[PDB]
């Protein structure tokens, strides 16, 4: 639950 | 053009490849309790809000990326 | 209320904790390069262009989190 992540790319999420 | 797994339904290992038109930029993959996506996507739109919204759906974990054939279920977990 | 890691410039490894105030909702961590971010940040704007403009930076990974203290390095 809520966080995101990424690059580019690339994304990765809550 | 860029090649995604693309399910018209959610599926438990979708492995229908398609070209994705221009239109769309990105691969996404996300899982919303049991059930899986697999779709063409724009990458403006992959999010929490844009996906669970345009999906009908209240709680999932997402990704997305722009390489052929990344969105594959692995990627989550 | 938002505590965050906090540094004016980028840094090896950021020791500055801060309280957010409430015009911010997350905490930033980004790797641009060698360079180290760390920052009060909103959510709406935790995405690549929006991070890549908002730093004046070209190639970076990020991630964004809303639990006190969360934006450590060791995230990417
Ligand atoms: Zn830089």
């Amino acid at each position: 639950y809520s966080w995101t992540w990424g690059n580019x790319x690339x994304v990765x999420g809550x | 053009m860029l090649q995604c797994y693309n399910c018209p339904n959610p599926t438990a290992d979708c492995k229908t490849a398609v070209n994705c038109s221009s239109d769309f930029d990105a691969c996404l993959i996300t899982k919303a309790g049991l059930q899986v996506y697999n779709k063409c996507w724009k990458f403006e739109h992959c999010n929490f809000n844009d996906v669970t919204t345009r999906l009908r759906e209240n709680e999932l974990t997402y990704y997305c990326c722009k390489k052929d054939l990344c969105n594959f279920n692995e990627q989550l977990e």
